[PDB]
């Protein structure tokens, strides 16, 4: 387990005990919609050690690296074409509009929250 | 007590060695045998099975 | 087993049809439908030989009919000019603005309480 990751995995840590301890049970297909692609792994009941999980991550990673390598690849080359990096400046020029004197996307805490102390703590870390 | 820097942290044997050892407690216990289980002795995976 | 705790209505819900008094029909009570699988009662004389003719009578075919439209459908919205309709239509169906309303439970019909109105209301949330 390399130590540059070592808070998030105890995030990852208890967010796994509370799926443990819920009734999410009887499940035909696992509770994935879409993003990442699973993997079958020994379940040794519902034990992974990290050092099988290192070989479980080899053997996830090389079927498929291809793939999204072409696809990557193919789309940055579409991007330099003529008329279609320009759908594309369209499309982020009005997805990320920016002016003068503007804003830009900001928190919107218009809705009930805990309190405006908070409130206004959380807009000044999105910034 | 050849080092005096530590006592040994490892070792490394053969899958007959470590089928015993992955199939037997190492706590200091009554008795227990069975099937390996927390160590993971296939070295189609791995190379490194656990810690005793 | 996993089911077991819906099967438990499901199985009441069966045994209430042949509990029922839908007799003397010579019609299927087949509107628009699940594959059709037929066997006698007969104390379960045997159930059992038509569910194997049937499950590979149904293996045959694979389910082609659904796998090849469900595939075929997809590389059709692949298309240019195929998707727009498509997603135009879920567009149109399905919509969201600026704190707006979405499909919501409208209960404007005599309720037993105001009380079960909420409750129902919750729930759909």
């Amino acid at each position: 387990v390399l130590s540059l990751f070592a808070p998030w995995a105890k995030m990852d840590e208890r967010n796994f005990k509370d799926q443990e301890k819920e009734d999410l049970v009887s499940i035909t297909a696992p509770k994935l919609d879409d993003g990442a692609r699973e993997f079958e792994v020994s379940s040794n009941e519902a034990a992974s050690p990290y050092n099988a999980a290192f070989q479980t991550i080899f053997g996830s990673y090389e079927p498929g690296m291809k793939t999204t390598r072409e696809l990557i690849d193919t789309y940055r080359n579409l991007m330099n074409n003529y008329e279609v990096d320009n759908a594309v400046s369209e499309i982020v020029s009005d997805a990320i509009v920016y002016e003068d004197d503007t804003e830009v996307v900001a928190l919107n805490l218009d809705k009930s929250k805990f309190s405006p102390k908070i409130k206004n703590m959380m807009l000044d870390e999105f910034s | 007590r050849q080092t005096g820097r530590g006592e040994g942290n490892f070792i490394i044997a053969s899958r007959n060695v470590v089928n015993v050892l992955a199939s037997v407690d190492t706590g200091i216990s009554y008795a227990a045998q069975g099937l390996a289980t927390g160590f993971s002795t296939d070295t189609t995976k791995s190379v490194f099975a656990g810690v005793l």
